[PDB]
């Protein structure tokens, strides 16, 4: 059992869903460095099963501001898949309303399955 | 494109640092340890202060939804520097722990 600090961890991206931050929490949790997700899509981690759901999820993400995913699996570093859920939230410049990044709360709903 | 430089902060809501991205050296030249336990307010201009703490205690009324604020921050080397910092809050929606507020922090000009 784990509390609830250790079961999230933020994540920074640009708004194409490659990773320009992520905290380290995400290490203990499905074995990824933040310093290797640098540079990634997002998509590459998502599961084939939800990736059409997680594109439309991302589609509405940047049309509305904010959102909240369904439940997703994303691929962990040595095999196996964690489920997740995560809101994103659209980071702008008021001046203009020109997106700059995605901030994502990504939390956990399961250990890695495999 | 020039990359803003911005850093993420979390924060409980009396405005207490509870986590501080490394990028932070970068935007305003402190360590983390630096930042950590302080009140964002501290690092604020005086004139900015009070819109800063009003800012913090309407986010959670929000709904989630994100309250920007501009403001002058003290860097390191004691020099104010505009930021624009981008606040929401959030809660685990499995529990009721007290929410908190996650900030991205972006040096900005005043122009």
């Amino acid at each position: 059992f784990k509390g609830l600090d250790s079961k999230t961890f933020l994540s920074e991206h640009s708004m194409d869903m490659k990773f320009t931050y992520c905290d380290d929490r995400i290490t203990e949790l499905i074995g990824y460095h933040p310093e290797e997700l640098l540079g990634r899509s997002a998509y590459e981690f998502y599961h084939a099963l939800d990736s059409e759901n997680m594109t439309k999820s991302h589609q509405n993400l940047c049309t509305k501001g904010q959102v909240v995913s369904g439940q997703y699996r994303m691929l962990a570093k040595h095999g196996g898949y964690v489920w997740l859920e995560t809101q994103g939230t659209v980071i702008y410049n008021p001046r203009n309303l020109q997106p700059q990044c995605i901030m994502c709360v990504n939390y956990v709903l399961s250990e890695i399955e495999k | 494109v020039c990359q803003p430089t911005r850093f993420i902060s979390r924060h409980n809501i009396e405005g207490i640092f509870t986590f501080v991205d490394h990028r932070c050296v970068a935007t305003v030249g402190y360590q983390p340890q630096e930042l950590l336990g302080k009140n964002i307010v501290e690092f604020c201009h005086p004139e900015d202060q009070q819109l800063l703490r009003d800012s913090f205690q309407q986010v959670v009324k929000l709904k989630g939804q994100v309250l920007s604020v501009m403001f002058r921050f003290r860097s390191k080397n004691q020099e104010w520097l505009w930021m624009r910092t981008s606040s929401f809050t959030f809660q685990n929606p499995y529990s009721d722990e007290i929410e908190y507020i996650i900030c991205t922090n972006t040096n900005v000009k005043n122009s």
